[PDB]
């Protein structure tokens, strides 16, 4: 933060971009009522698969959204979840790197 | 013997105005990335949640 | 994340505090304690939180395994 | 207002350097009694060979031969 240049810019911007990463709507996932530990102190189920699978909901596979925006648990749809207007093959939701 | 080696304050009043100049400079610096950082926080307040980063950016 | 945010707010505000008023000198104690929090971020944000989801992966991973015995079903059409 | 886990508030004025010390240091009468022009003026001039030995003293802070040249009566 003492001396800065080009270059040490340019290693800011790809640090950032490695360790932070036309409609671009961001699919404001709710915390889900149905979880384990204070969802609903229950295991996991077909029910609670099926509707984080399904419907909107973030507990296992992810919420999906509009568009098209199917965000299962290893579904790597090219949606635009970024803010970007690059609507690439994304990652999974887990995104377990 | 050190102020009397034929030399005067006027070199400590230009580092002093260099130092305020660059106090000033440095002032503006920090008040408008102050300003960016307001507007993004409001940007990603509208764009994912606005609860928690008006929470943040009002009264900390 | 909001945290981070706060945290990054109250760094460009003492920074502004030093540049207007530069007679603090236990802003770097603060620093310490910040030694503290680094505890928490210990876990932050970048390489720990999703192995625990993959704890409910390891379950898929059996469906994979079921995927496979999808395709195996296909024998059974043979 | 301030809640539960709110940081300290700094002091209203402490020792500052930020504020225009230049008039503190009373710098306004010598600026004036010199007229960086005003500085630079005042290096060789006081006010407005003994002259070579006259100038050293401003400056860093045979004998036949001028002798015969100083041939002056009483004006």
């Amino acid at each position: 933060l003492s001396r800065n240049e080009i270059i040490q810019s340019y290693l800011s911007r790809q640090s950032s971009l490695l360790s932070s990463s036309a409609r671009q709507p961001h699919v404001l996932l709710p915390l889900p009522t149905p979880t384990d530990l204070p969802g609903l102190t229950r295991e996991v189920t077909q029910d609670d698969l099926d509707r984080i699978q399904a419907q909107q909901w973030p507990g296992v596979n992810g919420c999906e959204d509009t568009q098209g925006n199917w965000y299962d648990w290893t579904q790597c749809i090219s949606l635009d979840p970024h803010g970007d207007d690059g609507r690439l093959n994304i990652l999974p939701y887990v995104c377990l790197d | 013997e050190y102020i009397d080696q034929g030399r005067n304050p006027q070199l400590y009043t230009k580092e002093c105005l260099e130092r305020a100049l660059a106090k000033n400079e440095q002032v503006k610096g920090k008040i408008d990335t102050m300003k960016k950082f307001k507007s993004l926080l409001i940007q990603e307040l509208s764009k994912v949640f606005p609860e928690d980063m008006a929470k943040y950016r009002s009264i900390r | 994340r909001k945290l981070n945010m706060s945290i990054l707010i109250n760094f460009l505000d003492l920074l502004d505090i030093l540049i207007r008023s530069p007679g603090s000198i236990k802003r770097e104690e603060k620093l310490e304690d910040l030694k503290l929090l680094f505890v928490h971020v210990h876990h932050l944000i970048n390489e720990y939180r999703p192995h625990q989801a993959r704890e409910t992966l390891r379950v898929m991973m059996e469906v994979q395994k079921r995927q496979r015995l999808e395709t195996a079903e296909r024998f059974q059409k043979h | 207002g301030p809640f539960y886990l709110m940081r300290e508030l700094p002091g209203s004025t402490e020792l500052t350097g930020s504020t225009n010390l230049i008039t503190h240091y009373n710098l306004e009468q010598a600026y004036n009694k010199f007229c960086d022009l005003p500085g630079m003026i005042d290096l060789p001039g006081s006010h407005d060979l003994r002259s070579l030995i006259e100038k050293p003293p401003i400056l860093g802070g045979g004998t036949m031969l001028s002798g015969f040249r100083l041939h002056t009566g009483p004006l």
